[PDB]
């Protein structure tokens, strides 16, 4: 999924009317120091951009700890910004060595007089987007669901009417705003919803959305997932996708146009079809074995889409071996398995691959397979292709 | 009028009259060829702007309607690009076409959100998917991408959220001699224009269908809602035999697994509580998918209905 930069949400919220911190993101000692200036604030926050979390009390490798600082005076966040501009930080949720951190957003430090949760969301169950919300902020909106049912608010939202007046109005009420800052909630949460239609949104979750003692109405963190389906127009935000943080593997399969999700096991697994691939990872599991990965070669099943497979399987150390699982698309088998043997002959692959081929010209590809000289196992069936694999392997 | 009323449109056979959307397309062009070599009445198709060509022999039109009105089709299958796939969708409603399958994989949420919402204020149009491999009534009527020669006409109704997995169960149904009646792919979408229900209903109201195999996977209720069908449907005085399989019992939380609609988020939307929801329900949950074929087998052994 798309991965925002928290100056890159705040961004595009408060390009969109939504209000959030002031702020400013730099890239060096000293433009963080000329922000802090600017922003006029009474308090200052400085803050380390890194996706992982665990910010607060994590260390940079300067020896600066804490990636989130306060202060009163700009030449401060000058001097704290250079302890942390090029260094690494490492927090309680990144690899061992931290992340290097090239930019810190420097931002009007707000304080919360009260904190509300509230997200929009397209809801399967309801057809639609639903506004959800509840006084009960800052928290995980699970949690309050647990304990709490009766403080969860929800609104589904009309599609095609759009967000009602009356709506936001009766949410602002609910989260617990009052007066004049309940016109504000209930005008930042239109202007949410319609932030959540513009950028292909499938949640915009603001925690806390909340109030400033001097009455203000903010969002002061925000997290949004992208449907990616929506990428072919919204090509500005998926530039921004940071993918400096994502498992390497996971990175490459995607220039490649590759579903790969890695798990901890040492079976590798590729199959055609994003169900039989679940399937797959499930039988190997109910089989007593521990899947690699989860790979959709998708059932535009191209011999080149194989052969990427075995190339992204090659960058796992852990693979001990390869269960192959395709059955459908529009591709013959003995392509498959031409594919296959060539994959394994020019990437030098050594270690034995469970294959289970299924459908038109089955058997050449059986006979391909036969032919290769390679460590290659023909399965009968998905369970016996799981058996085998399992088998295979420490 | 209602939604629920356009259901029967689900089951396609012989005398399905079927267009393509986005016709002339790469493949638009390979499944038209594959539909015709199966014996499914393809008698046109659309590209707009291309109206007024003949294309694998049959006439391309420049409007749903024109070809609807042209060759008196009954369904549509729509094979184009995420960008236009809800306009095409669109435009089979409005032209009123019986049953409309939607292919194509990649279209944007909030497009399929506003089709459901027209979808749902109508009931002259069923639509199937999107993203699913179609339906197929064995040796009468293929509409999509599945192998028709996997398939064997017989007893088995097979309703599933994947492609992949339909084909095996299809297979090891045609293995153990009983066949399928109907099988219907719902596709891989969080909204769509088909859940379970729809298909169960049309399945135990069906006297060829005698056995009914689901196929769900993480993600969504739709599996929750179908045993709640069932509990209501198929508890008696009537009760077909149902066998169920449902992926993603590993899945890691959070992570959209292939499918759009294939994640666990929020804590809800996980395997295990899919298959008690079945179970209950009276449903047969096979934990493996190698064995799908023999557990509905042996409970037609059971019920002596061999
Ligand atoms: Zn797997």
């Amino acid at each position: 999924m798309v991965n925002l930069q928290e100056y890159q949400s705040k961004k595009l919220m408060s390009d969109n009317g939504v209000k959030v911190q002031r702020f400013f993101v730099a890239d060096t000692a000293n433009e963080a120091l000329e922000a802090a200036k600017r922003l006029n604030a009474k308090e200052i926050v400085l803050k380390a951009q890194i996706l992982a979390g665990g910010r607060g009390k994590g260390v940079f490798s300067s020896g600066l700890k804490g990636g989130v600082h306060l202060t009163k005076d700009p030449e401060v966040v000058g001097q704290l910004a250079k302890q942390m501009i090029g260094y690494n930080l490492a927090t309680k949720q990144t690899p061992k060595e931290g992340v290097k951190v090239n930019k810190v957003m420097v931002a009007e430090a707000l304080d919360i007089s009260r904190e509300t949760y509230l997200a929009i969301l397209m809801d399967r169950s309801c057809n639609g987007p639903v506004l959800v919300g509840s006084p009960q902020g800052g928290v995980d909106i699970e949690e309050v669901a647990a304990s709490n049912p009766e403080l969860i608010f929800k609104e589904q939202i009309d599609i095609i009417e759009g967000i009602k007046d009356s709506q936001a109005q009766r949410m602002a009420e609910n989260l617990g705003f009052l007066g004049p800052l309940q016109n504000q909630a209930a005008d930042q949460i239109k202007k949410l919803y319609n932030l959540f239609l513009k950028i292909d949104a499938t949640q915009v979750e603001v925690n806390p959305f909340g109030e400033t003692p001097e009455g203000q109405v903010v969002c002061f963190d925000a997290k949004i997932n992208f449907d990616d389906n929506a990428e072919f127009r919204q090509k500005d935000i998926f530039a921004m996708d940071d993918k400096s943080e994502n498992e390497p593997i996971e990175n490459e399969a995607a220039k490649y146009d590759l579903k790969y999700i890695g798990l901890d096991g040492n079976i590798a697994c590729f199959v055609n079809g994003a169900g039989l691939a679940m399937a797959t990872c499930d039988i190997i599991f109910l089989n007593g074995g521990k899947p690699a990965n989860f790979l959709d070669l998708g059932g535009g099943v191209k011999e080149s889409q194989v052969y990427q497979a075995f190339k992204l399987l090659t960058a796992d150390p852990k693979v001990e071996a390869i269960l192959v699982n395709i059955f459908g698309g529009i591709v013959n088998c003995a392509i498959i398995a031409n594919g296959i043997t060539k994959a394994c002959r020019e990437l030098e692959l050594k270690v034995p691959l469970v294959v289970r081929l299924e459908g038109t010209n089955v058997h050449e590809a059986q006979n391909i397979l036969t032919n290769s000289g390679l460590p290659i196992t023909s399965a009968v069936d998905l369970e016996d292709a799981a058996k085998k694999a399992v088998a295979s392997v420490t | 009028c209602s939604y629920t009323a356009s259901r029967k449109h689900l089951y396609v056979d012989k005398n399905t009259k079927v267009i393509c959307q986005g016709f002339t397309g790469k493949q638009g062009t390979f499944h038209s060829q594959q539909a015709l070599e199966y014996g499914t009445n393809l008698v046109g198709g659309t590209t707009p702007g291309k109206g007024g060509k003949t294309h694998l022999g049959l006439p391309v039109f420049n409007t749903v309607k024109e070809a609807k009105e042209q060759t008196g089709a009954t369904a549509s299958v729509i094979y184009v690009p995420p960008p236009f796939a809800a306009a095409a969708i669109n435009e089979a409603i409005d032209a009123e076409v019986p049953l409309v399958v939607c292919i194509t994989e990649g279209i944007p949420q909030q497009d399929m959100v506003r089709v459901k919402h027209r979808l749902l204020r109508q009931g002259k149009t069923r639509l199937i998917g999107p993203n699913c491999p179609g339906v197929i009534n064995p040796g009468e009527c293929k509409i999509g991408i599945m192998p028709g020669h996997i398939h064997k006409k017989g007893r088995i109704g097979i309703v599933s959220r994947s492609g992949t997995l339909t084909y095996e169960a299809v297979h090891q149904t045609t293995q153990v001699g009983l066949g399928q009646s109907l099988c219907v792919g719902i596709g891989g979408d969080p909204f769509n224009g088909t859940d379970f229900t729809d298909c169960l209903e049309i399945f135990l109201n069906d006297p060829a269908t005698e056995g009914i195999i689901l196929i769900g996977e993480i993600g969504g209720n739709a599996e929750e809602n179908a045993a709640e069908f069932l509990k209501q449907h198929n508890s008696g005085p009537k009760s077909k035999p149902v066998v169920s399989f449902i992926a993603g019992l590993t899945a890691p939380p959070g992570r959209r697994m292939g499918h759009a609609g294939a994640i666990i988020a929020g804590g809800k939307g996980g395997a295990k509580e899919k298959i008690t929801a079945l179970q209950s329900a009276g449903v047969v949950v096979s934990m493996s998918p190698a064995q799908l074929g023999t557990t509905i087998y042996k409970e037609f052994e059971k019920r002596k209905m061999l």
